[PDB]
DNA sequence: GGGCGGCCGCCC
DNA sequence: GGGCGGCCGCCCT
């Protein structure tokens, strides 16, 4: 569930 | 004044240059770094330099870099329009415009830019955002010639690399250049044409900042030893193990990215003589590789002496 | 020893340490030539110059006397005498003085809370040159060894810095831990007592401002910052005075309307004609206003 | 653009 | 009789 | 998952 943060 | 606090809702740099939510812990004053937990509950010691507050709602009042008032006239506080972030124009890198002035009203940081444009396997190439990336990436937020590097150049202890001054790996995606001898993260880059290898330092970089603009990168060819070593390390990162069967691994490994491996002089090479030439230099050289036949085990397994990558 | 080429720290006159590269070495004067990162170049004293080692940087030798043993630091790995340092190291993890200073200061003043505020603490407590046997002007404002604050660094007085009433000494902004607001240029409206002084924490008191003090600082500020003579008063002296106001520790001043901050700076900036000089001597309109002379607003 | 050092 | 090339798999 | 525990089954005699 641990996925880059994204605007 | 206090910049970071525990509970804390905060945006992460890690080792392959992306940004990822979690939340502050405890905050060792001593070492200047926090314990963030992440959303899979994982947690880990990250630098305060790799940490940065989540958007809160709404206006931000205060420098959240220098969290002071500055006496310094024609030095304005400007909020990024994506995080909702203060900025001082001087507290920015590089200097942020003040609000109209640079025609474009809406401006954003290095942070959001670096968040938008950053993609595992190289960054944006084209567009609004690439451009945006490219003018960041001409400037470090960090001293370079001020790191303290080891022997090999391969490890500095401020753990500052890239565009980004994020942690890093260098034998985990990440290209040097030639030139300041700095390693750089994959998903900073925007000149790849096909996703790093682990270990893979058979390039040729030069960077942004000493180009001046866009990135040069050029494939060296590899020789035989050098593919078979490089698959190896790979496979060894990928799946965290030592040894590997030939025939059900190693192989449908290379013919599965053959083209991904960019081998350039040796992309020729039929299916058949791919196996032949793998498998001989995988014999051939026992100072780099280990068969399974050393301990106990068939001979078609092979692993690495040590867990090292491949020399250039 | 030094050469050309050489990527150096230098300490500025802030008190802080920027890193910079050597073009020219001066052993007749002790100086050297350092370009920055802004590819500016100043000349810098080799005492301000910081190049698993086994010699002492500062005794330049090594020794046979027990008791202290050479120390080397966890930061920049150089080797210390036990008592050539300041105050006095721990045989064996250590941090010398000028690194526990590079982590703690800060523009605005250094660290007041956590491990490093402590420690810097612990080191102001002590000079790294003789004190006394400093040679100074007339103003007692410079140094002939350019040696001022607890680091030992070079500095200008005029230039966010402070002076201890006990000791007459100078320090850096960067280098205390008792400001609440940003130092403004020329801004000697203070009662100032070092670490040394006092064996512990600084007190600072800040004096009480009349109103032609309030027009001289901002002026001589705003001329250092901006670069020029003449500022604009509506569009440039009262909206900084205006925004700034709450950094300027004014006092009994604070609970005065801003209509009547207006007239009373406005009235000192055309009365006091020693000190400013309206727009009318240089054929501009009369709410243009610049100092006489170049120089910091004296202290009664 | 300088910068002050730290460790 | 039993030496030895060879490698299948448990186990924490 | 890799370091050994375990030992089949050729060969020579
Ligand atoms: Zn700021
Ligand atoms: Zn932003
Ligand atoms: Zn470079
Ligand atoms: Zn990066
Ligand atoms: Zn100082
Ligand atoms: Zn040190
Ligand atoms: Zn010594
Ligand atoms: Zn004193």
């Amino acid at each position: 569930v641990k996925k880059p943060h994204r605007y | 004044r206090p910049r970071l606090w525990e509970g804390q809702d905060v945006l992460a740099r890690w080792t392959d240059g992306l940004l990822y939510l979690g939340t502050i812990k405890k905050v060792d004053s001593a070492r200047e770094v926090c314990l963030v937990q992440f959303e899979d509950d994982s947690q880990f010691l990250v630098l305060w330099k790799d940490i940065s507050p989540a958007a809160l709602p709404g206006e931000e009042l205060l420098c959240c870099v220098c969290r002071s008032e500055t006496v310094v006239p024609g030095n304005r506080l400007v909020s990024c329009e994506k995080c909702r972030h203060a900025y001082h124009q001087d507290c920015h890198v590089p200097r942020a415009p003040a609000p109209g002035e640079g025609e474009g009203a809406s401006w954003v940081c290095r942070q959001c830019v670096f968040a938008i444009a950053t993609k595992r396997g190289g960054a944006l190439k084209k567009g609004p955002y690439a451009r945006a990336m490219l003018g960041m990436k001409l400037s470090l937020p960090y001293g370079l010639k001020g790191l303290d590097w080891d022997a090999g150049h391969l490890s500095n202890r401020q753990q500052s690399y890239c565009y980004c001054g994020g942690p890093g790996e260098w034998n985990l995606k990440m290209l040097q250049c030639r030139s300041c001898l700095q390693w750089f993260h994959e998903a900073c880059t925007q000149c790849l044409s096909k996703p790093l290898l682990y270990g893979d330092r058979f390039y040729e970089f030069e960077c942004c900042v000493c180009r001046g603009g866009p990135e040069k990168v050029r494939r060296l060819q590899l020789r035989w030893v050098d593919v078979a070593h490089l698959v190896l390390y790979h496979l060894s990162v990928c799946c965290k193990k030592k040894y590997f069967d030939f025939d059900r691994e190693i192989l449908p490994f290379t013919s599965e990215n053959w083209d991904s491996l960019l081998l350039g002089e040796l992309s020729d090479t039929p299916k058949g003589e791919r196996s032949s030439q793998l498998l001989s230099a995988l014999n051939s050289h026992k100072d780099r590789f280990i068969s399974g036949r050393e301990i106990k085990k068939r001979k078609c397994l092979f692993g690495l002496h040590a867990r090292t990558p491949p020399p250039v």
